[PDB]
This record gives structure tokens, sequence and C-alpha cells, in this order.
């Protein structure tokens, strides 16, 4: 290309005078570059004086470089050919460099334009990189092993494709020949290659597994700490892929891993504790482990203390070593149950009670972790360690009183199930202390626990309302922004545990000017809003009517919350590469908070919603491709049938299809919302509902028939059914014997609510109307008529009317021998109310 | 029971932080 003295003299200046210690140079320097950046040629420039220009010192050069590399990874696709190709040939033709500094910012520009560019825009990129791979001088080697290493991470999934012709075939059998070679990093760069093929299942690898095995093998003996991490995240990752190729060899495997997780370089063992994590997960485990798992838990426990530097630093983390292990250990725990108390109480007893904290300290955690996995088998402990963990809550180490208001939490449905007096009191007396621990970490610590706690004891926690919000509201004074939105959580959770009796003049007082403080603070666009307004969600439903004086303003804000994403995602959609698409949470908390105002207020939100478009909005909620906005819009939808159906009704026509096209148990609460949703709107259309039946019945009857579908869903598809059936039993009524076995299964096991008066209402008509539909199952039918306790009198003479008209035609003798196949609780109940 | 089904709770925990 063209090189003039004036251009070369101005651009070298300048790059001189980026690297002046003045501020105000820099700053119009800066400014200079910004208006030269857009300009092609100035980056032929910029190459320019990193690769050719030897006059000139190295960061003069490398800054160069990098600078051009800023503007590709800004400005690429705005390059014309003849310069791009001027610098890819120029990046490749000095990969090599014997100064490391440009060595380094040849090969992040070549990675850079590969990554920002286009792989399948520079064709020759990766054959001429292999190609390298053989050439004599080390440093080129290296080079373009580094920049294929860097390749093959972010391009992934790029290469393992059809979008350029199987470059893997090629690259994964050659890189397989390096792990001979005599250099570490070429070594480790070969090996950290072919690991980005595992999980894939990538076919250039596994049709050379062998090899691959094979050189691995060979490389253990290697101490070179980036290779022994390589070659131990190779067996993790074939380990969870290709499990039958190391069976054969799994004995020296687990030694070999059993060793390295022990190692001193804390970055070899963290890749090497990997491998009990997985493990675990293989139904294989408890077979392989028989000679080694006495040795496993003393290492991962011992693994579990805090490192010397996260003890200085926390003095004043991601994963590592101490996370991994307790993981491992906690899916152990899982695996082996009560098999592992054995192997675990006698490092439990030197750890819980020595002197030394940080001792302590894992074994308060080791204590927590195997919670799950061995509750049974510490039961009989647990009268012991539970007040001894109590009493460690007031430590005088904060990371003592933390982990141990982790651990109590983790034994809180134990507590919970012991008389509330000896461990539960205690418990939650000095949970609520914590919280107003002087130390963070603690404070938060001790909010989950407590939330926890709140969520296991539910109604036991009763009593002790006042005290826990005297408390909670203190924290409000206390708490920084990083806890307060974990106290949120703790308020939502105790209102959901509490229910109406949060709804008390005194304590809406001291609750809710801080909630609404703390709204008024926040802008639509702080993700700060999830917690509040969940937690706003489970107040309000627990106040009811007390939440009148606060509605309006709430209201407001989340319909137009909902609006704003709405009209986000639109525009979004129409210009993506100018307009951001918005984080559809908002909408789903403001939806469930407007789920939370509809049921908490009922008949009280008719106001709001008269002059409101957001039935508008829940129309387009409702078509939405995520199945959280789809669920949060039918709960809204139910909601707003039961509290004003008038605004409702003239939208039926058009929701009907639409819950009918969302009855997919893949989705288990969309299913769930749209169903109850259909059985709300039933209760309120009447027989204006006989056109909307087919497109739902079918369905729901497929539902309830399905095997493995959760209680709750089946329960709602049986209330939904029988709503159906009361408004229009003659649409509904015919199929009365391909579902009437689980409608009763499912419906005989729920308290005794409006919901289930209702169904069992829809199951009468409709036997009345289609009787021979009852007759082979009526067992099931005796069983759930027996499961109410207190019925209201007109559906107890339904089910006597019912009843006594069966007995009737199968006669004394088949009665007496159908009868005899009762349960004592049914015969007796059933005499004692309907009198058969 | 019957009824709505939101994900609060699960949210709930999901900002519940991990120890491992």
């Amino acid at each position: 290309w063209k090189p003039d003295e004036q251009g070369l003299q101005q651009i070298l200046q300048l790059l001189k005078e980026s690297q002046s210690p003045d501020t105000t140079i820099q700053r119009t320097v800066q400014q200079k570059l910004e208006q030269l950046n857009q300009y092609p040629d100035f980056n032929n420039y910029l190459i320019f004086v990193l690769t050719k220009l030897k006059s000139e010192d190295e960061p003069t050069r490398s800054l160069s470089g990098l600078i051009l590399k800023n503007n590709v990874k800004a400005h690429f696709q705005n390059f014309p050919n003849g310069v791009t190709d001027f610098i890819k040939s120029e990046c490749l033709n000095n990969i090599g460099d014997s100064s490391p500094l440009i060595r380094a910012t040849v090969g992040i520009l070549i990675t850079t334009i590969a990554s920002k560019g286009e792989l399948q825009n520079w064709p020759d990129l990766l054959p001429k990189l292999c190609s390298l791979l053989d050439s004599e001088d080390y440093n080129t080697c290296e080079g373009a092993f580094g920049a294929l290493q860097k390749i093959c991470e972010d391009s992934a999934e790029i290469l393992d494709s059809d979008v350029l012709d199987r470059p893997l075939n090629i690259m994964i059998p050659k890189f397989l020949q390096f792990f001979k070679h005599s250099s570490p990093k070429i070594r480790s760069h070969a090996v950290a290659c072919v690991n980005q093929f595992i999980i894939s299942r990538t076919q250039a690898l596994m049709l050379h597994i062998d090899s691959f095995i094979e050189n691995l093998f060979a490389l253990a003996g290697d101490e070179e700490p980036e290779v022994r991490k390589n070659v131990c995240r190779a067996l993790v990752m074939l380990l969870e892929v290709r499990m039958d190729r190391l069976l054969p060899h799994m004995h020296n495997i687990v030694e070999y891993m059993l060793q390295r997780t022990q190692d001193q370089d804390e970055n070899v063992a963290l890749e090497a504790c990997e491998f009990w994590l997985t493990l675990a997960e293989q139904p294989i485990c408890k077979d392989v482990l028989v000679r080694h798992l006495p040795k496993l838990i003393p290492v991962l426990v011992n693994g579990m203390k805090y490192s010397d530097i996260d003890i200085i630093l926390l003095k004043g983390s991601d994963w590592n070593l101490r996370k991994c292990s307790a993981a491992a250990l906690d899916v152990l725990a899982n695996v082996y149950r009560d098999e592992l108390l054995p192997h675990i109480l006698p490092l439990l007893k030197e750890l819980l009670f020595h002197h030394e904290w940080v001792v302590k300290e894992s074994g308060i955690l080791v204590l927590g972790a195997i919670a799950e996995g061995c509750m049974q088998g510490m039961i009989p402990y647990l009268p012991e360690l539970i007040p001894h963990l109590i009493q460690c809550l007031s430590d005088k180490k904060a990371l003592v009183r933390s982990i141990t208001c982790w651990t109590l939490s983790r034994y809180a449905h134990w507590v919970v199930s012991q008389p509330p007096d000896t461990y539960l009191k205690p418990l939650m007396t000095e949970l609520l202390k914590r919280i107003l621990d002087s130390n963070k970490r603690v404070q938060e610590a001790a909010c989950s626990a407590f939330a926890t706690l709140e969520e296991e004891a539910c109604t036991e926690l009763v009593p002790y309302l006042a005290y826990i919000l005297d408390t909670l509201v203190f924290a409000f004074s206390k708490y920084q922004h990083k806890n307060l939105l974990i106290l949120y959580d703790a308020i939502g959770t105790l209102a959901d545990s509490v229910g109406h009796h949060l709804n008390k003049p005194e304590y809406i007082q001291m609750l809710m000017p801080p909630l609404i403080q703390k709204w008024n603070m926040l802008k639509d666009e702080d993700k700060d809003l999830f917690p509040l307004l969940e937690c706003l969600s489970s107040v309000a439903t627990a106040l009811q009517s007390g939440f009148l004086p606060y509605c309006e303003p709430v209201y407001q804000r989340c319909v137009n919350l909902v609006q704003k994403t709405l009209a986000q995602a639109m525009l979004n959609n129409a210009q993506p590469d100018q307009y951001e698409a918005p984080d559809k949470d908002f909408m789903i908390v403001a939806l469930d908070l407007l789920s939370g105002l509809a049921e908490g207020l009922g008949g009280n939100i008719e106001q709001l919603v008269a002059r409101s478009n957001i039935l508008t909005l829940m129309y387009q909620c409702m078509q939405d491709k995520m199945p959280e906005v789809r669920q949060s819009s039918f709960a809204l939808l139910g909601d707003l049938t039961k509290a004003c159906f008038q605004h409702v009704k003239p939208c039926i026509a058009d929701f009907m299809p639409i819950l009918g096209t969302n009855l997919n148990p893949e989705f288990i609460s969309v299913c769930n919302n749209a169903t109850w949703a259909i059985g709300e709107i039933s209760i309120q259309m009447g027989i204006e509902m006989q056109p909307y039946i087919p497109m739902v019945l079918h369905q729901l009857v497929e539902i309830i028939n399905r095997p493995n579908t959760p209680k709750t869903l089946l329960e709602n598809t049986a209330i939904t059914i029988g709503r159906l059936g009361y408004v229009c039993p003659q649409e509904v009524a015919p199929m009365l014997q391909q579902f009437i076995r689980p409608w009763c299964t499912s419906l005989r096991n729920i308290r005794d609510n409006e919901e289930k008066d209702s169904a069992f209402r829809g199951i009468c008509t409709m036997i009345s109307v289609n009787p021979s539909g009852v007759i082979q199952d009526f067992i099931f039918f005796c069983d759930a008529v027996a499961s109410w306790i207190n019925p209201k009198d007109d559906l107890r003479d339904m089910f006597c009317k019912i009843l006594h008209g069966f007995k009737n035609q199968v006669g004394d003798e088949n009665w007496r021998r159908f009868s005899d196949q009762f349960p004592l609780p049914l015969k007796e109940r059933l005499a004692a109310f309907y009198g058969v | 029971g019957p009824g709505k089904m939101d994900s609060r709770g699960e949210h709930r925990q999901d900002r519940r932080e991990r120890l491992y």
C-alpha cells in the first residue's frame, strides 16, 4: 500500500501524544482519534505502525495495534475489503514476532477480527493457522495455537456446524498430535482446544476418542500446572458424555483425581474436585467409589475450609475449591443418604466444637450441606446440635454467625415439627436478633434463614407477629441497598405465611410508609422493583380491604409498566438494531401485583379497572412467546373475572380461543392458570358458556387422565370440568365416565371450600343427565361424597338423592354386597349424613 | 390448592444467596 512521510509523522506524533502523562493532552488526543477512527486509511496506518515500523519502540507499535483493535470491534462493518485484507495478511505474517507484547497484540487483533467480523468472511484463516502449527520457529507455532484456542473458545458452536464445511474434521485430529509436543505451553493449547468439543459430542472427536483418551493418560504424569488442569477438565467432561470409554480405567482415574483434588495448587485442585460433582450424578457412582469413599469424604471436608486469602479478604467470590467441595458433599449425601453418616460423624465431632473458628465454621457448613441427604439419620443428634447451633448464632466471629443462620435454616422442618417452646421459640428469637446484626453478611444470612423458617412455620408464627414486625421495620432504618431487597423478600414471605392476620391498623401503619417510600424513590427502569413489587403483591393479598388507601397509585404504575414493556418489545421488534428488547420481568411482576390487587380488593378494584386499558394490554400478554407472561396474565384474568366480570364479558369471545390454545401440560403453570380462569369464567357466564365448551373439554379430559401430572393441575382441571358441567350439563355430561375416576380421586383430597362446592354441584347435575355414566364407577363417587365434612344442606340432599337413587336399582342385595367393600369411615359417614 | 399458581416463592428463593 502507500505510506507517506507527512501522514506517518502526524500519526506517530499523535501516538506519542496519547502516551503523555498530561491529562488534558490525553483528552484532546482522544477526541482527535475519535475523528480519525472512521477513516479507513487511518487503520492502514495503524497496522503499518504495528507490523512494519521497527524504528519505533514497542509500546508505540503495540498501542497502534490496540487502537486498531478497538476500531475493528466498533467499525468493522464499515471497513472496505482492501484495508481489511491488508490487516489480515499483515497479522498472519507477524503471528510469531520475537516481541511478546507485539505478538500478543497481533494475536488479539486476529481473534477480534474473527469474532467481530465473521468466521465465514475469513475463509482461509483456520487452514492457514493449522499449517502454521507445523512451522519451525517456536513463537510462530505458539502464536497460531494461541489464536486457535481463543477461536475455539468463543466460536465454539460455529466450527461444529455447516456454516463452513467441517474444519473440525481437520483441526481436531491435528491437535491430538501435539499432546506429545515437547513444550508445556503447546501441550496446554492442544488439550484446551480439544476440550471445547467434548460436551457437544463433536463427531471429529468422538471418532478419535480412543486416541484422545490414550494421549490424556500419557499426560497424567505431567507436573506442569496448566497441562494438569486441562487433563483434569478433560476427564471431568468426558465423564459426562463418554462414560463407557472410561469405565475400564475408572480405578486409576479416581485414584488420579483424588490425588489431584489434594494438590496444593488450588487451581488444579478445583478442576479435580469437579470430578466428584459430576460423578455423583451418574447412577454407577456407589459402585465406582467403594475403594475410595473413606478418603474422599475427609478430603472434601478439608477443602471446605475458607482459603487463607478469602479469610483475609473477608477480614475487611465465585466458584472456588470450598464451594465445589461443599456442592460435592451435598450431592454425595443425597446419593448415599444414611450410609454416609459413619464417614461423617467422626469429622463433625472433631470440627463442630473446635477452638479455631475456621475449623468450627467448616464443620457447621458440613452439617448444613448434608442436611438434605442425611436428614433421617441426623434426627437422633439434633436435640444436641440444634441448641448448640442456637448458641453459635451469638459467636463473636461474624462468619460463624452467618453460616449458623444458614445451617439452622436447613433443619427448619425438624425444628417446626417439635414443641414450639423447645427449639422454634429460642431460634426465632435469636434469628430476629441476628437480623439486626452489625455485620452485613450476617444480616443477609439471618434474613434468608428467617424467611425459610417463616415458609416452614406458617400459622405457628401468628402469636409472634408483632415482635417479628418490630424487628423487620427497624431493619428498614439500618439496612443498606443490597440487604433491603432481601428484607422485602422476608416481608413477602411473612405476609404469605400469616395471611389475613396481618390486617391490623398498627401493623399496616408501621409497614406501609417505608414500603411506599422506597416505591417513590425507585424508577421504572430499576430491576430492584422486582422484590419490592413481589413483596407488595404478597402484602396486598394479605391486607385485602386494608390495602384500599394505597391501591390507586400502585395499580396505575403497574398497568403503565405493562404498557411500556409491551411497547418496548414492539419497537424492538421493528428495529432490533436501534431499540434493545425489554426485560419482560417488569411485565411479569407488574401483572402479578395486579393479580394480588384484584384478589385482595375484589369488587373494590372495579373503579380502577373501569378507568383502565388493562384488558387490551392483557390480550397482548396472553399471546406472548414467554410462558411466564402468559401464566401471569391468565392469573390476572381469573382474578378480574371474580372481581368485576362486567369489564371482562366483552372480551370472552376473544379470550376463550386463546385459553383453549394454552391447555398444554408441558407448561404446568400456564396450563393450570388457563384452566382455573376457564372455570371462573364459566361460573359468571352461566349457560352463555355453551359455544365455548368444545374448544376446551377434549383437552381437559385428556389432561385429567394424564399420568404424572401435578396434583394441583389435576385439582384445578377437575374443578373446572365440574364448573363447566354446572352451567352446561348437556354439552359435557356425555363424557362423564371417561373422567369420573380421576376427578373423584383428585377432588376427594381437597378441603371443603367454595370451589369444591361448585364442582360437586356440577357433578350432581351431570349425573341427573347421564346417570349410566356413573353406574360403573360408583365407588369413586361414594368416596368423593364421603370426603365432605360440612357440606351446605342443598349439596347434602343432592348427594342423598343420588345415593338413595342408586341403591333402588341394583337392589338391597347388590347394594349390601357393594357397600361391604366400603372402609368403615365411609359406610358410617354416609349413614350419618345421607342415611344410606 | 385450587386457584392460581404464582412464582413468587420461587423468585424469592432465586435471590436467596447461594452458599455453593
